[PDB]
RNA sequence: ACGAGACUCUGGCAUGCUAACUAGUUACGCGACCCCGGUCGGCGUAACUUCUUAGAGGGACAAGUGGCGUU
């Protein structure tokens, strides 16, 4: 399976333990409708592209 | 009007990966000529970007005590290496740098949430890991050996600029991204 | 951390309270007019106050403020309360009326107006909420 | 600075102003002073921030 | 003890509390309805 | 019968324009003070892009320059800052000549003889000070002066008249007898604090305004209210014109034009691509200046624009 | 009402103020060296207070604009 770009459009609030997770929707480059909740480790603003290995995986809501 | 080091331009290199584009900091506005700034980039939470990568490396070298605020050190070692990475490959070595920043940065890390959920890296997470995995690639090759940083540093970027995996910051990377695709 | 303290914000309060018609919308002014009408000690307290009382001169621009009180009040309280429309919402021609409160009517003196249209009533007493 | 303040007494805005603009469009620390110092020394560390080894047990 | 502030500077100190805002009362006037010119000498 | 149009702006100033002065000598050259401490002298190519560029900045107060206004001469100008000092600015070379030190708190407005010889300074310290060009305390009104600040001090332009105006925030405009020094009449009527007073060019009747926007008329040959002007907003600046009979108060974020003698609004002047739409006040005015024939108004906002008005018929 | 804050000292700013052979600068002159300028913490004095010192002031308040919250 491919490689899949996608856009930080709004950051929620924080996950994980020690809050080390920033959780966050991603409008897809392809699919342009297509906007799941992701986990990011680091720090994230609005707009920004992720590189995800694969878009199947998605995250829970906090 | 012509760059860096008096010898390396920027309107040369193109920044492939388009996750990376803002968080690499090397054309038009962020052409500097030395890798040495006042800067206060580190005093408000993203302003770390908008440092040029090459000053970011500088930086990022001058570590294992001894060597912390040793800039003009690292500032000379980034030259030399510039120098080598031209002599070894005929590029401008700010694409050498840019390519190694885009291959070497881990795209999926480990986070404990049991054991250790696998989670996406922020951008700017990428970019600080790539220039971290290549600057201890160099330092831990030079310790305890013959060759100097200038071409422990210029094969570290080399090799990343390839994804070789006899690059130290490609093999962490790529274990990483491996500990990552298990916990999924 | 930029919270205001009650000492800025009674003072500021006070201030507008007795001396709305010196005050406005420029800090540079309002800093100076706190300097004459008030005995504030120090600098870094005299823009403290200054500063609330430019935030509360655009909220009193907008609508009213909670705690304060000034010479008008202010018309659109005093003046504008006094808006009364060409006739009442009271000056129905043909009131609506159910045919029981037509049977109390009829049980005083007021058996048969003209400008009373009695519906037919309603059917099927179904007007509880559901119970859990 | 001193040539911004030379073209500021000696020539227009105008002159002054292109210049300016280069310098602080390039690098800000060009024509601002960078107010950072050496913030003081306190007892109880080697330093501003940084404090001795705590030793329990 | 606490002592307490006088302006003459014998009882105790002459600078106040830094606290205290001592708002000065606003004297009444008459607003005019009635333009007025007064001429004299 | 006519509208005015906007011919440009005049960029070139950090913190927002105060008491704009024009002069009758030069008409490519406007004068502007500014809530910076720079006074910048304009050059008006009337080109494309920009009606003005600048050429000096009179760099030298410490807080806020409230008032400039130009000598007849044109190589002089002379400004009122709210750090308490009056400048007298070599204008050719862009330095001070001399400087006025004696006033406590902040000078508001300050203005020229005809003579180019007595100046005078309305500030804080509820004062008024009449100088010379060499720095020297002629006189001072402490006996019956105003009672708080004086936001504007004016002259006539007559001669045989020898009388000043000043406004002031104890809502009152006194008149003066500049060879006495003391007070010739009150204007007593006007409520709420006064924010500018002018004189027209003939030296008989003056103009003054406030919060309330009762922009009123007064006779300085005999102490007379002739009528008031509702303006609607807050009055921040008054200005007849040298030739024509009309009267230029800056109202709020808008300019009302009156002509004196057909008591009616001849125009309001106002920025159009307002994009202060969503819950922001627009770029409020606070100073306008009539040019030497009266072509074009130029009027400082607190946006640190200098707009200006041409008459298009 | 105390404590918090305010407060006091301090750090950062003003070619704006008062100033200076126990602090200097820029001019001018004499002098040493280089081939008209250049170097001088070489010497001496006229202006001046930018650097210098330390006093009085001013300066910043979320004050301005834009976003989610009775806004």
């Amino acid at each position: 399976q491919p490689i899949k770009l996608a856009r930080v459009t709004k950051v929620l609030g924080r996950t994980g333990s020690q809050g080390q997770c920033t959780q966050v929707r991603v409008e897809f480059m392809d699919d342009t409708s297509r906007s799941i909740i992701r986990n990011v480790k680091g720090p994230v603003r609005e707009g920004d592209v992720l590189t995800l290995l694969e878009s199947e995986r998605e995250a829970r809501r906090l | 009007d012509i760059k860096l080091f008096g010898k390396w331009s920027t309107d040369d290199v193109q920044i492939n990966d388009i996750s990376l584009q803002d968080y690499i900091a090397v054309k038009e506005k962020y052409a500097k000529y030395l890798p040495h700034s006042a800067g206060r980039y580190a005093a408000k939470r993203f302003r770390k970007a908008q440092c040029p990568i090459v000053e970011r490396l500088t930086n990022s070298m001058m570590m294992h005590g001894r060597n912390n605020g040793k800039k003009l050190m690292t500032v000379r070692i980034v030259k030399h290496a510039f120098e080598i990475i031209h002599l070894l490959t005929g590029e401008n070595p700010l694409q050498v740098l840019v390519n190694a920043i885009i291959n070497s940065g881990p795209r999926e890390d480990s986070t404990r949430i049991v054991r250790r959920q696998a989670v996406d890296v922020s951008p700017l997470r990428r970019v600080n890991q790539a220039i971290w995995l290549l600057c201890t690639g160099a330092r831990e090759a030079a310790f305890r050996n013959i060759k100097t940083i200038a071409e422990c540093l210029a094969d570290e970027l080399i090799n990343a600029a390839k994804g070789s995996s006899n690059s130290y910051a490609i093999k962490k990377k790529d274990e990483l991204e491996r500990v990552a695709k298990s916990n999924r | 951390g930029r919270v205001r303290t009650k000492t800025v914000k009674k003072a500021a309060r006070v201030i507008i309270e007795k001396y709305y018609t010196r005050l406005g919308n420029d800090f540079h002014t309002n800093k100076r007019v706190c300097e004459e009408i008030a005995i504030i000690p120090s600098k870094k307290l005299r823009n403290k106050i200054a500063g609330y009382v430019t935030h509360l001169m655009k909220r009193i621009q907008r609508g009213p403020v909670r705690g304060i009180s000034i010479k008008l009040q202010e018309e659109e309280r005093e003046r504008r309360d006094n808006y009364v429309p060409e006739v009442s919402a009271l000056d129905q021609e043909i009131i609506e009326v159910d045919p029981d409160t037509k049977e109390m009517l009829k049980l005083l003196d007021f058996g048969s107006l003209s400008n009373l249209q009695v519906t037919q009533p309603t059917v099927g007493m179904n007007f509880k909420t559901p119970r859990g | 600075k001193a040539l911004v303040a030379y073209y500021q007494k000696y020539v227009d805005e105008a002159s002054k102003k292109e210049i300016k603009d280069i310098l602080i469009q390039y690098d800000r620390t060009l024509l601002v002073a960078d107010p950072r110092r050496c913030e003081s020394k306190k007892f109880g560390g080697p330093g501003a921030r940084a404090r001795y080894q705590k030793s329990y047990r | 003890i606490m002592l307490p502030w006088d302006p003459s500077g014998k009882i105790g100190p002459k600078k106040p509390l830094p606290d205290h805002v001592s708002i000065v009362e606003p004297k009444d006037e008459i607003l005019p309805t009635t333009p007025i010119s007064e001429q004299k000498g | 019968t006519e509208q005015m149009t906007l011919r440009g702006t005049l960029k070139g100033h950090n913190g927002w324009v105060t008491q704009i002065a024009t002069t009758p000598q030069f008409p490519d050259m406007i004068l502007s003070a500014s809530r910076d401490k720079t006074i910048i002298m304009w050059k008006l190519t009337r080109d494309e892009t920009n009606y003005g560029i600048p050429q000096r900045a009179l760099r030298g107060h410490s807080h806020f320059v409230s008032d400039v206004v130009i000598s007849s001469d044109g190589q002089f100008a002379l400004s009122g800052s709210w750090d308490g000092t009056l400048r007298l600015w070599d204008l050719t070379t862009g330095t001070t000549t001399r400087r006025f030190v004696g006033h406590t708190k902040d000078v508001l407005s300050v203005a020229f003889s005809s003579d180019n010889r007595q100046i005078v300074s309305g500030s804080r310290d509820k004062t008024i000070k009449l100088w010379n060009t060499l720095g020297v305390c002629k006189y001072t009104v402490q006996d019956e002066s105003h009672s708080e600040w004086v936001s504007c001090v004016r002259f006539s332009p007559n001669s045989s008249n020898p009388i000043i105006v000043s406004c002031g925030w104890d809502k009152l405009v006194k008149v003066w007898n500049l060879a006495n020094c003391k007070l010739k009449t009150n204007h007593i009527g006007h409520t709420g604090y006064l924010n500018t007073v002018t004189v027209s060019p003939d030296g008989s009747l003056c103009a003054s305004g406030g919060k309330d926007g009762q922009a009123m008329l007064w006779d300085l040959n005999e102490g007379k209210h002739l009528y008031t002007l509702d303006g609607g907003d807050i009055i921040n600046a008054l200005c007849f014109s040298p030739n024509r009979y009309w009267l230029c108060a800056a109202t709020g974020p808008s300019i009302k034009i009156w002509d004196l003698e057909g008591k009616i609004i001849v125009d309001e002047l106002k920025q159009e691509v307002i994009s202060t739409s969503s819950k922001a006040e627009p770029p409020q005015c606070t100073s306008l200046a009539w040019s030497a024939d009266g072509q074009t108004l130029f009027a400082g906002y607190t946006d640190n624009l200098v707009r200006v008005w041409q008459v298009t018929i």
